[PDB]
């Protein structure tokens, strides 16, 4: 029941994913390095990380069938709203039920909660993000499933902004209806019982994640002696 | 617009 079309968008999807994360961590040794003892003593390090996942997010959107037929507008008020949400999305492959952290390769580059908290954030994201992963992780997904998830976050009509938002649920009712179609031919049950419901639940959850992290990154970059030490994409994108 | 490195990037 799924089209050559709808096939041919997972594959697309699958490899925009393949070429634009790095599951070997190779790079965590640009970033400024992680601090651990402490006013925000993890913050620099993250920052660098979400800054170099926002570009790979960037990269990610692009390819998405679509995506590039949005006005130059729509295109940077989808990523802007979305960026912080598909990263969060992107974390769930390192994160681990063993001990509830994100463990990218190696000790230094392993993150819990405590290190989240040391780049300003309080229990108030931190405790619904871990559960967010948790509930994620519960759902054991395809690749496919993933991928097609990032992408119809990315391509949200309600977004702020959104100037075009009929070409927008277009875009995005085609990738649903791929994601909905594929559960069903591909998804052997009971995993597939009323997965797509659940994953647009966890869409759900993001944005209020979004809301609640923008509540506190308005917070920490308040003071611009924090608001320092990000990078300059990290404040173009999530604003300042 | 004002993103100028956001859409340096989609570019
Ligand atoms: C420093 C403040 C700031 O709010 C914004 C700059 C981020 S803190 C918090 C909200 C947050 C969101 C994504 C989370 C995480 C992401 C982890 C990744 C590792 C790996 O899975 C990965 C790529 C590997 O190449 C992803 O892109 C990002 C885990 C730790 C905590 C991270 C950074």
């Amino acid at each position: 029941k799924l089209s050559e079309e709808q096939q041919h968008i997972i594959a697309i999807l699958l490899d925009a994913h393949h070429k634009t994360y790095d599951p070997t961590y190779a790079d965590f040794r640009d970033f400024r390095p992680p601090v651990r003892m402490s006013p925000l003593s993890m913050l620099p390090h993250l920052a660098d990380l979400v800054s170099y996942s926002i570009q790979k997010v960037i990269g990610f959107a692009k390819m998405i069938p679509g995506f590039r037929d949005l006005t130059s507008d729509d295109q940077i008020v989808l990523l802007k709203s979305s960026a912080i949400e598909v990263i969060m999305l992107l974390s769930n492959q390192s994160f681990t039920m063993d001990d509830m952290s994100w463990d990218c390769g190696s000790q230094d580059y392993k993150y819990d909660v405590t290190d989240v908290s040391k780049a300003g954030h309080t229990l108030e994201l931190i405790e619904p993000l871990i559960k967010f992963q948790v509930g994620l992780k519960k759902l054991n997904l395809h690749e496919e499933e993933h991928v097609l998830l990032m992408a119809i976050c990315i391509v949200s009509p309600d977004r702020p902004g959104v100037q075009d938002a009929k070409l927008v649920e277009a875009i995005q009712d085609r990738l649903s209806n791929t994601l909905q179609t594929y559960i069903r031919c591909r998804h052997p049950p009971p995993g597939s019982h009323q997965l797509y419901a659940k994953m647009i639940q966890k869409l759900a959850d993001l944005r209020s994640l979004n809301e609640e992290h923008s509540k506190q990154y308005r917070s920490l970059s308040f003071q611009p002696e924090n608001s320092m030490k990000l990078t300059p994409l990290v404040l173009e994108v999530f604003g300042n | 617009k004002n993103h100028p490195m956001l859409m340096n990037l989609l570019k």
